[PDB]
RNA sequence: AUGUGGACCCGCCCCUUGGGGUGUGUCCAAAGGGCUUUGCCCGCUUCCGGAUGGGCCCGCGUCCCAUCAGCUAGUUGGUGGGGUAAUGGCCCACCAAGGCGACGACGGGUAGCCGGUCUGAGAGGAUGGCCGGCCACAGGGGCACUGAGACACGGGCCCCACUCCUACGGGAGGCAGCAGUUAGGAAUCUUCCGCAAUGGGCGCAAGCCUGACGGAGCGACGCCGCUUGGAGGAAGAAGCCCUUCGGGGUGUAAACUCCUGAACCCGGGACGAAACCCCCGAGGAGGGGACUGACGGUACCGGGGUAAUAGCGCCGGCCAACUCCGUGCCAGCAGCCGCGGUAAUACGGAGGGCGCGAGCGUUACCCGGAUUCACUGGGCGUAAAGGGCGUGUAGGCGGCCUGGGGCGUCCCAUGUGAAAGACCACGGCUCAACCGUGGGGGAGCGUGGGAUACGCUCAGGCUAGACGGUGGGAGAGGGUGGUGGAAUUCCCGGAGUAGCGGUGAAAUGCGCAGAUACCGGGAGGAACGCCGAUGGCGAAGGCAGCCACCUGGUCCACCCGUGACGCUGAGGCGCGAAAGCGUGGGGAGCAAACCGGAUUAGAUACCCGGGUAGUCCACGCCCUAAACGAUGCGCGCUAGGUCUCUGGGUCUCCUGGGGGCCGAAGCUAACG
RNA sequence: CGCGGUGAAUACGUUCCCGGGCCUUGUACACACCGCCCGUCACGCCAUGGGAGCGGGCUCUACCCGAAGUCGCCGGGAGCCUACGGGCAGGCGCCGAGGGUAGGGCCCGUGACUGGGGCGAAGUCGUAACAAGGUAGCUGUACCGGAAGGUGCGGCUGGAUCACCUC
RNA sequence: AAGGAGGUAAAAAUGGUAAAAAA
RNA sequence: UCCCUGGGGUGAUGAGCUCCGGGGAGCCGCAGUGAACAGGCUCUGGCGACUGUUUACCAAAAACACAGCUCUCUGCGAACUC
RNA sequence: UGAACGGCGGCCGUAACUAUAACGGUCCUAAGGUAGCGAAAUUCCUUGUCGGGUAAGUUCCGACCUGCACGAAAAGCGUAACG
């Protein structure tokens, strides 16, 4: 089935980022290799690879985590806070130059695929190329 | 409502009923006037409050209240179709105003003279 | 009908406002506007100018009176209100003596307890039946 | 006539919608006036080019009601005509059936549109008056004419009203131009001055019309600036508010003090306007002199100098500010909640204090808070809300991979977006309100190139979705025909007799005319005991003895096939508890409506004796609900313990699909 | 009221009667069951639907008459110019504002009478619902009743616990 | 035998009593 | 009146003869289906549903009839009827 | 046994202006007229009261209902088509 395998990555990148699980894994494709490229490159999953399973290609990631505190609760924080699918396949949306989102006012990434391939905020900004706006993370 | 069907059909505006059509924009309608009366509000009270049928200037029977105490009125006095329910009598829109072309106020009255008639307290002392 | 009222009621709004003379006043205790003016010919010509140039339709009639009414004799009854409902009963047997006097006296009633029956609460109350049974005989 | 040229016609070269040339043949011109006259000024004739406004056309955006669903025969199209500056049926004729519509046609309510404007962070909502652009109207309607231009506000014709002048034969008139009357409404002004400045029409100029324009008047209607005073001034007078008789307040406020100095008096006094004009040169460029103010002697400059208006909402929480008498659910205030029903901080008065102050409250209209029609920015287990459930159209959207497209999209070049306002900057009036000037940001579509990441387009391909093959499998899953027993009422038979029945108690009832009870055989209908369950199947409503027939739904194993055939599905489709309806058959039990009985004040009800519709069959119609998992469907993801039904496997275990409960995380306002 | 001489029976048990306490539970109750709470009939006020119809605004079609004017043609036994070709005046013909007649369609105003709804310190009658509300509630329905309501067929929990078969 | 939960049988002769209100 | 023209028939698929038809201009009066046959129309009640039948010789109707409905009698030697 | 002949009551009181009577009492009988229609081919008072229609309307349509003396198959109601 599927709507957009790229949302449903996205999802079980929230599931592992939030029931704690070292790594989780989610289909072959180039677009999603493009995101685990730039999550990896911006210090936030733990490193991907084209792996398989039942003899069906896959792409499994490991993802990040932090120190673990004290008193409330044993529960380490997170570092992949949280992600939105911005550009649904209903929600097209089209960002450019003067455009574009500041994701928390100065930190985060503006994840969006443009003219030349995937961007990040501060990227595509200074491409100076826009294109959809895939999701937020921060 | 995903996206799609709201783009097709839309979310209707609000649109209001206007809760005291004196109309025309006008809200100082020249009260003719019938009856007197006195009626009473709810559970605790019992008063006057008239009902001046009034006749405006383009229709409606309204009841218009008046400025309190202190009237004379009679039935014409140009009662200033003005607006305001309160919990009495099941109308209390478009009031009276005292000044207008009857009533003048309160037989003495000392603030509320911006409805309530009396010019400027001039005791001469 | 009083529709075609308060139409001549514009008609003396230009009536009552060319010519100041008159009083157009409503008598109290019945309808109808009074219009009162100084002259036999005064106000049959001002109503010669209404059905004329204003035209109204109002049998120009006679003026009514105020009436009032009373009695003649001392008179003693049973105001028993022997009547149980659903258990409350709201009940009142009230035995009154009634005193007539003078056309211009004014309203009498006495704090008259044979001794001590009646709550006090019905003495500001139960005259006031008295004076309600009254604005209609 | 004169004919550079323009116009048509048939050809011809180039074009490409009627663009430009060209070969033949015919048509058209002209106005002259002035004078310093042999030359020029003003105008005239024929065409081409610009300057300038519009005509037509498309693209595009453009209020609401679906309770407005169909509309159209000048109607959609052509050929050939007519007309306009001209494309086109806009109109003639002739003709082929088409022209629009849930992308909301047709209808009708409503409405000038915009550059702009107020509010909200913004999205946007509402709005369009002064001003600037485009439209439309001329009391309503038709209508041409004139002409460069009109269907023409102070031009024409006609009908319609409507009002006026007359001698009543006849005739006139349009303030939606400008001041001013009246109807109207809560409300919207002077029956004014000058063409001095600019601008328009005409004249060679001098100049002329201009209620355009440029000025005063009136209204706190808006915004701006501004005086009513400064400074000394009491343990603080008195006047008045309050009190525990000590005082507290009012208030340096007042008075007394000195200082300045609105208003006002005298004097002088503007910019706003230098061009036009005559004069040297040539009538050109240039040069000189001279004329030209409605406001008004107002602005302003100088001097003389008077302390010289203060109000409006409020003091119950939102909302900043309380004390005293009265008033007593009365008089009354109130946007909300409410407050007073005889000691009101909400009424009403009086001192004080909160706010604002040439102003303050009131109402009305609009935007916000209202995230309270949510795109940012919501929701449908129980608050408002799943459609009773499956079907399917269009539509919406869409799996992995290669490459072509470059439509959506992104990039910069670039046209326009006027002016004005919005912003910053500089400036003008002694500040501001207000205006002078420069510049950039600017949606947006046009045109150029460029990127191809993503949707989509194109060709080819893959298996993870969908589907099919084969093979086993579970079931009260439906349509039909058949058949077993139990058991209720009943018919004949037989045997027996003092009651049964029924209930909280009783009674109506049936009974010696032989009932209730038991034995023998027959009738007939409807529903299935145990199994059997907290279970099974089904899309929902439903399904229960068992035989057989036809028949859908689905499950697992094998990886054999196809190759995205996909999820949902506004209408349309079908379906359906029980009741109910119709045309017929049938009725044992059952039972509303109806009757009796008891009961209670009442018993039209529950409780008792009867009895009907109906509950059954076929066929048709109705199609509703707590149709309830109150939870739409499809995919993937996020702990496991356990109870169980079914599919496969050598099996104290795994694994596929289902059915209950528990409880991670997570969610909820909470129960969950 | 207080004080004393004599001097018992009998309590197994919690089956049922009275009450309190505690827990559970139900809840639409909150000076709170001496609570709340529905429906007719009654009095008044306010729109509203309906209603023999009346009134009216817009618009719809077919047809009768038809001004000015454009256009079309004729200029004929005749009018005037004719620069004779024509022109002008005029003549008939098309469309045509307007009124007329009949029949629609839509909307508002409206009317004896009539349904219902709201409201208004306490009306009369009953007590259904909320504790099994004193008959478990609630609903689809069909018949009934002064009215709330009743009841058969069905369905639904937002219904029911000594203690009966499991989780 | 503990709870909690799931489907079956139980148990009320009758009851009318108002109200502006007091914190 | 005059010009134009279509198909059925008969004969042959036409001349003739016939049937039914369409268009365009044109002529005259008071009016052209020129005379004779030839329907006035609409609104709204009442009863009867309906076409009908009946008192020849006063009635045509709301009376009777009617298709339809219930009720009952009839087991064949029907019941009913003479 | 009532789509068999038939019949299908009366009086007293009671609604916090009044008027009304859902409502209680009460003698009677076999049982007290349910639905629908109603000044009717039925209504005496009657030319009832109201509304429309008209210059005026005992006629007429519509409506109210104290039905002298409508009403269930001597049928009640209503009905397009015919008369």
């Amino acid at each position: 089935m599927l709507t957009d395998p790229i949302a449903d990555m996205l999802t079980r990148i929230r599931n592992a980022t939030r029931v704690y699980k070292e790594s989780t894994d989610v289909p072959a494709s180039r677009f999603k290799e493009e995101i685990l490229r730039i999550l990896a490159r911006e210090g936030f999953i733990k490193g991907y690879e084209r792996v398989d399973v039942d003899g069906k290609p896959y792409l499994r990631v490991y993802l990040k985590y932090g120190p673990r505190r004290q008193g409330p609760d044993p529960r380490p924080e997170q570092v992949i806070h949280h992600i939105r699918r911005i550009s649904k396949p209903g929600r097209r949306v089209y960002v450019g130059v003067k455009e574009i989102p500041r994701v928390r006012r100065g930190l985060g990434i503006a994840i969006l695929s443009t003219s030349k391939g995937v961007l990040t905020d501060r990227e595509a900004r200074k491409l100076g190329v826009g294109g959809e706006l895939i999701c937020e993370v921060w | 409502p995903t996206i799609n069907q709201l783009v097709r059909k839309g979310r209707e505006k609000v649109r209001k009923k206007s809760k005291v059509p004196a109309l025309k924009g006008a809200p100082f309608r020249r009260g003719v006037c019938t009856v007197v009366r006195t009626v009473t509000p709810k559970k605790p009270n019992s008063a006057l409050r008239k009902v001046a049928k009034v006749r405006l200037t383009s229709g409606y029977e309204v009841t218009a209240y008046i400025p309190g105490e202190g009237h004379n009125l009679q039935e014409h006095s140009v009662v200033l179709i003005r607006g305001g329910r309160v919990k009495d009598l099941p109308g209390v829109r478009y009031h009276i105003v005292r000044g207008v072309y009857d009533a003048a106020g309160v037989k003495d009255r000392k603030k509320s003279r911006s409805k309530y008639g009396t010019k400027k307290p001039k005791e001469a002392a | 009908t009083k529709a075609d009222q308060e139409k001549l009621s514009q008609a003396l709004a230009r009536l009552a406002e060319e010519d100041p003379t008159f009083r157009v006043s409503t008598h109290p205790e019945t309808g109808q506007t009074i219009i009162s003016g100084m002259g036999e010919l005064h106000l049959e010509i001002i109503v010669d100018r209404l059905k004329r140039e204003f035209k109204v339709d109002a049998n120009v009639g006679k003026p009514q009176v105020a009436y009032r009414e009373t009695i003649t004799k001392p008179v003693d009854v049973e105001g028993k209100f022997i009547r149980q409902t659903g258990g409350r009963g709201q009940y009142g047997h009230v035995k009154i003596k009634v005193e007539p006097l003078p056309r211009g006296s004014g309203f009498e009633f006495v704090n008259a307890i044979v001794g001590g029956v009646i709550p006090k609460e019905y003495i500001p109350a139960v005259q006031k039946g008295i004076e309600e049974a009254m604005q209609s005989g």
